């Protein structure tokens, strides 16, 4: 079972990075053909995700092509745009071009910062929203606001105040409010981008149906199917109506879930547990797929045009390795940092 | 296209080829590549899971060895049905030179335990069919104890 | 002199020293000497080693020192491996399937780089291949054996529940500590491997057979705290490995928890902020001592209360999952996220 | 006035002074 014992400090210690690493974001690129992947040490690996799915597939092709250092402290959010990756470190985004990522330079297009309050602890940002309809990108973190930058030039626009703790995640549905947002506050926020006030505020903790004191009030995902919300994190996996505040249904599990998102008719979940969770709209576990991450933190479904050969899940959180999906039932492999 | 798992693919295929020649499960390197890729797929049809009224609402005679479908069998249950019992028809030759490893017997028996077990998961009437191929492979090991 | 002028009898004599064998000794800055004697065996082209580290005074062993100064496994992995075990050559094994460990434990361990000492080239003895490889061993002996008389004082004083740090670590933890160790029992690898905790480290390959396999438990108020710790005989040179299970309430392991991970990276990852000078073989109290202090961090900022929050931490949680201070900062005195 | 005084910032400014400032929760200079 002990394949490879590495035998020397340098590649002792290579081992110890790799069994404590965390894998926070995932991109993927404008075609299919590539993935990009967010480290606990601020590095970003590149996977050829055509070249593993290929019938041609070395060992070796499961290794980033281009692995590089990219931010000081460690990569919480990635997006991509038509041309670009969006990638937010330490306190700052920086952006990477697709075409000259893959070659040797790997330099950088900016390097943009929001206004902070000047304290002493430079925070974080947890989510990226990428706006369309107007070029535009949604900063959210441990400022407890939410600043909006245009993406032609490196000014900032919108401040938004409306949280008491930091921010997890962000969403977008194209209608009037057509932005929520959740915190560490445990409070679902609707933000109206023309009048650039709050419209609607969501407390789940509140919810006696849903409240769960033990595991505490934090909102750590949210999805959109512009009529409907899942809220899930500390307290319950739970269907909301939104123009309602209603809550619908719960998903009856126990371990606190750090991602979801809608499938075609599904729910797809992830968290503490192992296993991917996919629920039925009702309220019904339809399935649980075990990982090879004992937690995960990350999913992707690649739903891209031009390439439809790469339409896979891919799953990421406390480990090394990426898990790719082909079917819904089983992985099929594992691509490791 | 559609993405297909390849290696899943090769290493099913290759264990069907394994079971078209019986005589090659008795060297060491066929029998390991034999473990690995027949516990592989055990872990796939354990990890799967069908549960399974849908049958309430042309012959196929041969395997249908194609790279695009792949998944279509996989979601049916007559064809778990023909593996797992092609499974148990090696098993029961491989119980009748050609020494086994005790290793090799307490992994048979393991596997044996574990395939009944998925053959009881089968959605339509697992038990009475788990129940009717122990009666049959008795039979069959009285009729191999005559010729 | 006279002796050089010139089926268990084939082993014997397969397996025969030549008369003749070199004896040196050295002197290190610690009134010790370390022994060598190097044998040779005519039939086989292999020169092996005997050692013996002896000090001046009476050297008064604690009970989980054992194997550090045990003359079968002292210069077991100098070089990076080499095992003390297999023959070099192939072509003993060829001539050996013709016709061990315990002949190992008679006559010595053929390593590698006694045959590079004694310039055997294993793909007739040579000194340019002597020449580079003698200054290069002798370096790594004198580094070995301060390093395992160091390690022998620091689990004399780690039996009595007192971590020793020195005057000149003292900026890398916190004045004031809670949590103290009250157990430090070396164990066995198979009794390693039985523990539910550390598959990780095996499945890794750095639970190999030859390391020496140590726990120690961390205690405050209800608060129970398992380390295993790994040490291959590279100390100082390549750290300890940590694996930490905390039976608290429930059992919080490195599986259900992150804050347990994130403990087990600011030990076993970023172990370089923690050696010291040059001769650092003080690194296996510094990294107790910081684990100690993590312990204290782990259980004061915990959110609702048994243990009251004196740290000034400033933020509790940052990050997606949820992630509690852990860096130290000494000019000003206070807790940051890593 | 007990505790910081000597045998994240102690004194500031020509009088040397103490941080008697609360922040609901740490002493700032006022």
């Amino acid at each position: 079972v002990p394949l490879a014992v590495p035998l020397g400090q340098t590649e002792v210690f290579q081992a110890l990075q790799r069994l404590h690493m965390t894998i926070f974001s995932q991109s993927v690129s404008p075609c299919g053909k590539f993935l990009a992947a967010g480290n606990n040490y601020g590095q970003i690996a590149i996977f050829s995700l055509s070249s593993a799915l290929s019938s041609e597939a070395k060992e070796e092709s499961k290794k980033p092509v281009v692995t590089f250092q990219a931010h000081d402290g460690p990569v919480y959010s990635m997006v991509s745009t038509d041309r670009h990756l969006l990638s937010a470190g330490d306190g700052e985004v920086k952006a990477w071009l697709w075409a000259e990522m893959l070659k040797k330079g790997c330099k950088e297009l900016w390097r943009r910062q929001p206004p902070y309050r000047t304290s002493l602890e430079v925070p974080e940002i947890n989510a990226l929203l990428l706006v369309p309809k107007e070029n535009s990108l949604i900063l959210a973190g441990g400022d407890c606001q939410l600043h909006t930058m245009d993406l032609e030039t490196g000014t900032f626009t919108r401040v938004l105040r409306g949280h008491t703790d930091y921010i997890h995640c962000l969403a977008l549905r194209e209608r009037s409010p057509e932005v929520l947002s959740g915190g560490e506050d445990g409070a679902v926020r609707l933000w109206d981008l023309r009048t650039a006030k709050e419209v609607q505020t969501i407390e789940v903790y509140k919810h006696e149906e849903c409240s769960r004191p033990h595991n505490g009030r934090w909102i750590g995902c949210l999805a959109t199917d512009s009529d409907w919300m899942v809220c899930g994190g500390g307290p319950a996996l739970t269907l909301w109506h939104l123009r309602s505040s209603t809550p619908t249904t719960i998903f009856p599990i126990r371990a606190p879930q750090k991602h979801v998102t809608f499938y075609q008719d599904l729910i797809l979940s992830a968290g503490q547990g192992r296993c991917v969770n996919q629920w039925q709209l009702s309220g019904e576990l339809k399935a649980q797929v075990p990982g090879s991450s004992p937690g995960l933190l990350s999913l992707s479904l690649n739903q891209q045009p031009a390439a439809p050969e790469c339409k896979v899940l891919t799953a990421a959180g406390n480990s090394c390795r990426v898990d790719v999906f082909t079917n819904l039932g089983y992985r099929a492999f594992s691509l490791s940092f | 296209s559609i993405p297909i798992d390849y290696n899943l693919y090769r290493k099913f295929w290759s264990l069907q080829d394994y079971f078209r020649n019986p005589v090659q499960c008795y060297e060491k390197i066929s029998w390991k590549t034999f473990l690995k890729y027949s516990e592989e797929v055990l872990a796939v049809f354990k990890s799967y899971k069908l549960d399974d009224k849908m049958e309430e609402l042309v012959y196929f005679a041969k395997f249908l060895t194609s790279e695009k479908l792949m998944d279509l069998q996989l979601s049916d249950s007559n064809f778990r049905r023909h593996i797992l019992l092609q499974y148990l028809i090696l098993f029961q030759y491989l119980k009748g030179n050609y020494v086994l490893t005790d290793e090799q017997s307490l992994w048979i028996e393991d596997t044996t335990k574990s395939v009944y077990q998925l053959l009881s998961e089968n959605p339509p009437d697992g038990e009475r069919f788990s129940k009717m191929v122990e009666h049959i492979l008795n039979t069959e090991e009285n009729w191999n104890s005559w010729k | 002199v006279d002796e050089a002028k010139a089926l268990d009898d084939k082993r014997k004599e397969m397996l025969k020293r030549h008369p003749l064998s070199v004896m040196l000794d050295l002197k290190c800055k610690d009134d010790s000497v370390l022994h060598l004697t190097f044998y040779y065996l005519m039939n086989l082209n292999i020169m092996t080693v005997k050692a013996k580290v002896t000090t001046a005074m009476e050297l008064i062993t604690p009970i989980s020192a054992g194997d550090l100064l045990s003359p079968d496994s002292v210069l077991s992995c100098l070089y990076p491996g080499d095992h003390g075990k297999k023959t070099p050559n192939p072509a003993n094994q060829y001539q050996f399937d013709k016709v061990l460990s315990d002949y190992v434990l008679e006559l010595g361990h053929p390593y590698l780089w006694v045959q590079k000492l004694g310039g055997l080239h294993f793909p007739i003895a040579d000194h340019s291949l002597s020449a580079s490889h003698m200054e290069t061993t002798m370096k790594l002996l004198k580094t070995r054996v301060q390093s395992r008389l160091a390690l022998h004082k620091q689990f004399a004083s780690l039996e009595h529940g007192i971590v020793p740090v020195t005057s000149d670590c003292q900026y890398l933890f916190p004045a004031k500590v809670v949590s103290r160790l009250v157990k430090w029992v070396t164990i066995a690898h198979e009794d390693y491997m039985e523990l539910h905790f550390t598959k990780d480290i095996v499945d890794a390959g750095l639970a190999g057979d030859t390391n020496l396999y140590y726990m120690a438990l961390i205690e405050r108020g209800t608060a129970k705290l398992q380390a295993a710790v790994v040490l291959n005989p590279g100390y100082s040179s390549i750290p300890p490995i940590f694996q930490l299970c905390l039976n608290w309430k429930g059992e919080k392991t490195n599986s259900n928890d992150d804050n347990i991970r994130a403990m087990e990276g600011e030990v076993n990852v970023c172990y370089k902020e923690l050696c010291g000078p040059w001769p650092s073989h003080q690194l296996l109290t510094n990294q107790l001592q910081r684990l100690c202090v993590l312990l204290d961090v782990y259980l004061e900022t915990e959110s609702h209360k048994e243990f009251p929050q004196e740290k000034m931490c400033l933020r509790l949680f940052r990050g997606p999952s949820r992630m509690k201070p852990f860096k130290y900062n000494h000019p000003q005195g206070f807790f940051s996220h890593r």
